[PDB]
């Protein structure tokens, strides 16, 4: 999955 | 006879974005990312984040650098870790999609 | 002499609910740490920046009664975080201010 | 210990 | 017959260009880029019966612009592919 930042 | 074909293979290059944002300490920019290849790539941009209000970030951007720190060639989970402890303006250095 | 008659003591003017609406997006924080102080929830600390801030709405010393209809007056709060996290648009909040 | 919510 | 969803943001065009053919709306171009391209369910060659409930065909290609523009969320889009 993609990471919030 | 001479046929001449000039300009094949013509580009009009790429753009360098260089833009500032806000950042709350522990409060994230709300824009998701993903690697593709060595880049960093903004993949979402969170609806009402910091991000989302400011109108420069945006889904598609390569970020190249943030607040003096290569952020291409760098795995997400270590963007996540240097963002955490970022706050105030960032200078995000960007090529648009 | 005879009869002295001392009124009003004790008076006092009640207080103030306020019922106040923020927005929160989705898995980013309002910017409002919060305390337990007894079986109410209080706010201690609106953070520099945050969703809570700019909104001018939400402020260090705040009793948070409800939130979006949950009563989070007697809730632990490592409960109202996950309440909260869980949560996105128009957030309705009925405090009771300082 | 005062969580951010 | 072709039915499809593809988000859309408040005054966020979807990168779609329309060119009208007597009556019926169809799509000329698709935008480098955009919701369109990134979704891969409009093409440049289909023909747009509706949109969210409005008929499309048989309308200028200056007001499905005027309808297109306020609509954000999911928009579902009837189509006939090329």
């Amino acid at each position: 999955p993609d990471l919030l930042v | 006879d001479e046929r001449v074909y000039e300009s094949i293979g013509q580009y009009g290059g790429e753009t360098v974005k260089i833009v500032r944002i806000e950042k709350a300490r522990d409060i994230p920019l709300g824009a998701t990312v993903r690697n593709e290849m060595d880049s960093v790539i903004i993949s979402r941009i969170v609806k009402g984040g910091a991000a989302e209000k400011s109108g420069l970030l945006h889904e598609g951007d390569e970020v190249l650098e943030i607040n003096g720190i290569e952020i291409r060639g760098k795995d997400v989970n270590e963007v996540f870790d240097l963002l955490s402890d970022m706050h105030g303006t960032l200078t995000f250095v960007l090529i648009p999609s």
